[PDB]
């Protein structure tokens, strides 16, 4: 029964391993193994549940084990395994073949098979851990082994993509351990993890690997959010080492998502407004990306309300995610109408929900934005309005209070008006008629730059796949 | 005024008449707006059959 | 649905009939 | 994260650091650490030490100086430990007030500005007029709204005179790149 | 090998630009050879116009020219006589006088007046009473 | 050391073919003017 | 069936005129009982779910209607099924004999024509859609496929389907050659005009329901007085004052309806007050029309105040071009408008850039800004220009 179960799943794993083995042996092609590894994550997730854990036991028996002798026993010890007589030395798939990792040349140590085996061995370990959700000692045991192994290898062009996806599981397993249970050992454990990120990033800077650095930057910027250091994030993004060429679309959306939250504390939303919009256009619409589209839209509504301008109202109802976007609608309504008591009761009921996404602090600063937006609304209605006429609307305190809040709104060039105290009314200095100025000419220059930007990229993207069809023989 | 026979504007406060009527300019708005509506339907047929 | 169906109206209901009060009294 | 540190001097030194960022007008670290603390509710509201710089910065950009100036003078905690920063914080406000009267007012009387600057004498207001070179007419202070040479940085973007020449250069350069 | 690793990225981007600009150059290069070689095609006498009538076992087709009479020429070596039938307009070379290709068939109307209409528009619901 | 310097010369050979095609594509447009107009 | 679904939704929301609640409650229990539709008496409970002023009394005693019981029972259900099961036995008996004979394409198509109307009158929705698939292969001429479009339109008016019904409406009307046939173009001015009310069009609907022929009587579906009522709805938006005095006021089609039924107060009272630009008489006709026209109709009350906001900004724009500077107290005493309600009316438009107006509260006067400017026209091209470049960049990177 259990004998035929191990031969079926292992043959499918070797069949996929032999495909990428001959691709890296001929010259240098870095895109051939990458296409299979994308589907390998989905195929292995469903395959690990079937036939239990016995598919990876004989895989260690097949290939020679440099480090893996005691790693499979410690993984099966936590589950209190039963002895099926799976002891190595029974199932042999090698049988002295060149593609089978011939044993005699391997045992004599005249050839090195460890490069394409041991590096691939760590990949299958992290896949089974994410399915069973194992924590505590099993997380630290794997992280301690991989770090010296990566420093011993030279990290060739094809070797940089093997561990590129392993860093995502290292950071994920460490964060889920701290949120589940907090202790004093978890704090000092992250200290070593912060040093390991910078040591490997410096090595990958020489190879200029596009996918490797794309995964690191996403994990490094996210670690600064929990650590709470802006100087580490500000100096990191100043180098601009992130390639835009071969990185995946899912990795691009995560990059622009961090720049929106970093620039949000600098009180400059001009650049941050583009990063949050570009992150949505680069994020897939599938179900696996719904978690990112949910968090990205929550930040988009908060950026516009902090700019003094009301965002698009139809964005809530047209989308199907508005169930979680309902609290943000009451925030926009309270700022636009200008009611002081409505804003206090708005954030009170949802105060518990605003703590998870850490957007409650941005909601506290909306208290002043209620008046900032209310002044712009009443200014467009009345070009010349008296001093006591505004207090009768928003129910402000005194007449001197409303007079000094308008002078602050013109600091950034929002209202663009003047206050005449001798006459007793506030007059708007904006006559429009900007068609006679040079201001629209500056915006029109960027539209030509944006049009010709995609023209050069059009020749690069379309012509590249036609290179292989010329050399290949056709009928 | 509302019949668009002669474009003008009155003043009921002081009982006067100001300047209103001004001509238009083509190849700017009306000509460009009609092109946006046509190009919007054409681009919808590009990515539809491209995938 | 730009600036219309999202906020609805929520006005000009009982205040419209109340306008005829000042029209038929002060006049 | 360390939950075993409890002392009266811990919350005081952190509060003094937030007033130091507002003294130099630092928008980087002042708007950041508010979300990086352990308690984002009790320590930022019920605690008067950490909420002291928050209410000042929130009311500074709000534009209401009536209730904002009360915390810098008649406040409870500004006597001993917070008094060191009251010199620059009150100086940073009057520097903004001087710049607000230039754009939004052509001329203003000396009697009405006395209440905004919170001065007890009319000669105290005229003392800063000679240092800042304010045109003074009878019973009024004139503001000509004098600017500086060009603007900011990043040459050939909204900087020097005759910007239309560079605009023409943008049309010529990117047009040749169409064929390239 | 630190200097080689810094220049290691030049094995691809430089190879791509040679391959990317190859067919892009060959697109304009082929147009140069096609136009210069068109002189031999323009000076060519061209071909006649005829229709297929009948065939024989000698692989010779009877081509009926519309202005001229009927001629018996040799079929092309690419096709055979099994795919050719009567009332089929084909091509006849002017030089070697042989078959070139097939143009079209004979139109549905024949002789003087020929009325052929399949599935008319008249139905039972269109005629009342 | 011998095989390391061989890769440096291969980069120059790719440059010789790259710089010539970039110059040839602009000169092919001049031959098209002498072609379609003459024929 | 008659009117499809109207009387069922008359009891949904009624602000005034409580006497209409009794008439609407007696009609829903009459036609449904007289017709053969079994299930449409059951849907009365599902239509009023989560609504104010429900006419269904089960767990909610707040019903204000005189007839509070719409609830489905087994007394009427058993009576309707006996008539439905008896006729389907006779229809399936005669049609089955024609299927085995297979004589002509008329008897095969006409067999499903009577069924397409029958399955709609017995309460079968999805079962009636399968009958169109069999009649499609049995279609003879282009007119045979038109009856399929009617079945899609008739069955689509119950739930107001704007997707499959609206798309298949223009497909049958086009096909190969459109032409001026009365079985397509005339139905295009009616069925398509109904879907424009649910999507808030008011532009293309004004080019059909307003300017058209003098009859368009669909009997069971719509009547002449029903279609003529919506002529003043979409006609006050796209059509300017030039077309209001021709295709609305002086149009002979609406002249006979005013002298017949004067209770509409829409095509007459609203058009005369708007043409005269007199706000004094324009105000009292807004509440009378909103109550007796917009609220009872199903395709109107869904808009209601949304459509009222468009009528008010129309008269404010006409008077804006009639003067430059005017005192607020002068206009208040002229057209009979209150000062307190004047600030709330102009506060829902000016900040939205709907109308450009300047008001000086020191002297209590209103000014007139520039209605059309060159820069205001280019600002609309910014969103339209960037809106196109967004699709070209987003969809261009998706396919690569």
């Amino acid at each position: 029964l259990h004998h035929s179960e191990k031969k079926y799943a292992e043959e499918d794993q070797v069949q996929e391993l032999l495909k990428v083995l001959n691709e890296i042996s001929k010259t240098t092609l870095t895109l051939d193994p990458r296409y299979i590894w994308r589907s390998l994550k989905d195929l292995s997730s469903l395959r690990n549940q079937e036939l239990l854990n016995a598919e990876t036991l004989c895989f260690t028996v097949n290939v020679l084990y440099p480090d893996s002798s005691s790693f499979k026993k410690n993984l099966l010890k936590f589950i209190t395994s039963n002895h099926k007589s799976s002891v190595p030395g029974s199932a042999e798939l090698r049988n002295s073949y060149p593609a089978s990792f011939y044993s005699v040349n391997t045992e004599k140590k005249t050839i090195e098979v460890t490069a394409e085996i041991n590096c691939f061995m760590h990949l299958l370990v992290q896949l089974f851990l994410w399915d069973s959700k194992e924590l505590e000692q099993l997380v630290e045991f794997n992280r301690k082994v991989v770090i010296p192994n990566l420093l011993c290898y030279y990290n060739l062009r094809s070797l940089n993509l093997i561990n590129a996806k392993l860093w995502f599981y290292i950071y994920l397993s460490h964060e889920t351990l701290a949120r589940s249970s907090e202790e004093i050992n978890s704090d000092n454990q992250n200290i070593i993890l912060r040093s390991t990120m910078m040591k490997f990033l410096k090595i990958a800077s020489l190879k200029h690997d596009n996918e490797t650095k794309a995964m690191l930057i996403n994990l490094i910027l996210r670690d600064f959010l929990n650590n709470g250091e802006v100087d580490s994030a500000s100096d990191f993004i100043s180098k601009l080492e992130y390639p835009h060429t071969d990185v995946s679309s899912s990795l691009e959306a995560r990059y622009f998502f961090y720049l929106s939250k970093i620039n949000a504390i600098q009180l400059d939303y001009s650049t941050a407004n583009e990063y949050i919009i570009a992150a949505i256009r680069k994020a897939p619409h599938n179900s696996k990306s719904l978690g990112f589209l949910q968090q990205s839209n929550k930040l988009h509504c908060c950026i516009q309300l902090l700019m003094g301008d009301i965002p698009e109202l139809s964005f809530f109802h047209q989308s199907n995610m508005q169930k979680s976007l309902l609290p943000y609608y009451h925030l926009t309504k309270a700022v636009k109408l200008g009611d002081l008591k409505k804003f206090t009761s708005t954030i009170t009921k949802y105060k518990q929900l605003l703590l998870k996404d850490d957007t409650y602090q941005l909601c506290v600063r909306l208290r002043s934005n209620v008046i900032k937006t209310g002044i712009r609304i009443i200014s467009l209605t009345y070009k010349k309005i008296s001093l006591r006429d505004i207090c009768l609307k928003l129910n402000l305190d005194s007449e001197q209070t409303v007079e000094y809040m308008v002078s602050r709104a013109i600091r950034d060039g929002v209202i663009e008006a003047k206050i005449n105290h001798e006459d007793g009314f506030i007059e708007t200095t904006e006559l429009l008629n900007i068609y006679d100025s040079e201001d629209p000419q500056q915006v029109f220059d960027e539209r030509i730059k944006f049009a010709n930007q995609l023209h050069d990229e059009y020749l690069v993207s379309m012509r590249y796949p036609e290179d292989k069809k010329t050399q290949q023989n056709e009928k | 005024i509302l019949d668009k026979i002669f474009y003008g504007v009155l003043d009921q406060g002081n009982g006067w008449l100001y300047v209103y009527e001004t001509p238009n300019q083509d190849a700017t708005y009306d000509s460009a707006l009609e092109l946006v509506g046509q190009l919007n339907k054409v681009v919808d047929q590009l990515f539809e059959k491209a995938s | 649905e730009n600036w219309d169906d999202v906020e609805v109206d929520d006005d000009f209901t009982n205040e419209l009939k109340a306008e005829l009060d000042r029209y038929k009294r002060e006049n | 994260n360390h939950k075993l540190s409890e002392s009266d001097k811990k919350s005081k030194l952190i509060s003094l650091y937030l007033l130091n960022l507002l003294s130099q007008n630092n928008t980087t670290k002042f708007h950041s650490e508010l979300q990086y603390l352990d308690k984002h509710i009790k320590n930022l509201e019920d605690d008067s030490l950490l909420s002291y710089p928050i209410k000042l910065d929130r009311w500074l950009m709000e534009g209401s100086y009536q209730k904002a100036w009360d915390l810098l003078q008649s406040g409870s905690q500004n006597i001993s430990e917070f008094d060191s920063f009251t010199d620059i914080l009150k100086s940073a406000i009057r520097d903004e007030i001087a710049k607000n009267t230039e754009l939004s007012y052509d001329f203003l009387p000396l009697s009405n500005i006395k209440a905004l600057l919170f001065f007890n004498n009319e000669k105290e207001t005229e003392k800063f007029a000679l240092e800042r070179n304010w045109p003074i007419v009878n019973s009024k202070v004139y503001f000509n709204n004098q600017s500086k040479e060009k603007a900011d940085y990043e040459d050939e973007m909204m900087h020097e005179e005759d910007q239309k020449t560079n605009i023409i250069e943008k049309a010529m350069d990117y047009a040749i790149s169409i064929e390239n | 090998e630190q200097k080689i690793q810094e220049t290691e990225l030049k094995i691809r981007s430089k190879t791509e630009n040679v391959r990317r600009l190859e067919a892009q150059r060959n697109a304009l290069n082929d147009k140069v050879r096609f136009i210069k070689d068109e002189l031999r095609l323009l000076q060519e006498p061209g071909s006649y116009v005829g229709e297929v009538i009948k065939i024989v076992s000698d692989k010779k087709v009877l081509v009926k020219v519309q202005p001229e009479g009927k001629y018996i020429v040799d079929v092309a070596k690419d096709i055979n006589v099994k795919d050719l039938k009567a009332s089929q307009r084909v091509c006849l070379r002017s030089d070697s006088y042989m078959l070139h290709k097939v143009l079209e068939n004979k139109a549905d109307p024949l002789v003087s007046l020929m009325m052929v209409e399949k599935v008319p528009d008249s139905t039972y619901d269109m005629v009342g009473g | 050391y011998f095989k390391l310097k061989k890769l440096e010369k291969e980069y120059e050979l790719l440059t010789l073919q790259e710089d010539y095609i970039k110059d040839e594509q602009r000169h092919l447009k001049r031959e098209l003017k002498r072609a379609q107009e003459e024929v | 069936n008659y009117e499809v679904s109207e009387k069922a939704f008359l009891l949904t929301q009624s602000k005034v005129s409580i006497e209409q609640r009794k008439e609407a409650a007696e009609f829903v229990l009459a036609k449904i009982k007289e017709e053969e539709m079994a299930p449409y008496y059951k849907y009365l409970c599902e239509e009023y779910l989560v609504n104010n002023g429900q006419s269904d009394l089960e767990h909610d005693e707040k019903s204000d209607s005189l007839n509070e019981w719409i609830k489905f029972d087994q007394e009427l259900y058993n009576e309707l099924c006996k008539k439905n099961e008896s006729k389907i036995k006779e229809l399936n008996e005669k049609i089955q004999k024609l299927e085995e004979d297979d004589e002509g394409e008329l008897e095969q198509a006409q067999a499903w024509i009577n069924l397409g109307e029958y399955y709609a009158q017995i309460g079968d929705k999805d079962n009636a859609e399968k009958t169109l698939g069999k009649s499609l292969s049995k279609a003879i001429s282009t007119g045979a496929k038109i009856d399929v479009m009617l079945t899609i339109a008739r069955l689509g008016f119950f739930y107001n389907d704007q997707l499959y019904v609206k798309e298949k409406l223009e497909a049958v009307n086009s096909m190969i050659e459109k032409g001026g046939d009365w079985e397509r173009r005339n139905r295009y001015k009616t069925y398509y005009g109904i879907h424009c009310l649910a999507v808030r069009n008011f532009k293309e609907a004004a080019k059909l329901l307003v300017d058209s022929l003098a009859t368009f009587t669909s009997i069971e579906l719509t009547s002449y007085e029903s279609i003529a009522t919506y002529a003043s709805v979409t006609g006050l938006f796209t059509l300017e004052r030039t077309d209001l005095k021709s295709k609305v006021i002086d149009s002979p089609e609406l002249l006979s309806l005013i002298s017949t039924t004067a209770a509409l107060q829409s095509i007459s009272s609203l058009t005369i007050s708007l043409y005269a630009s007199d706000y004094a008489s324009y105000f009292p006709y807004l509440l009378e029309t909103y109550a007796n026209v917009l609220i009872p109709c199903k395709y109107l009350n869904r808009h209601a105040d949304f459509f009222v906001r468009e009528m008010r900004r129309k008269v404010y724009a006409q008077l804006l071009e009639s003067y430059k500077t005017l005192s607020l107290k002068s206009m208040a005493s002229a057209f009979g408008v209150s000062v307190a309600f004047l600030d709330n009316d102009l506060g829902k438009f000016i900040p939205n850039k709907q109308l450009n107006c300047v008001i000086d509260r020191v002297n209590g006067i209103v000014e007139t800004n520039r209605p059309d400017n060159k820069n205001a026209q280019y600002h609309l091209l910014v969103k339209q220009g960037d809106g196109l470049l967004t699709k070209l960049q987003k969809y261009g990177a998706a396919v690569r």
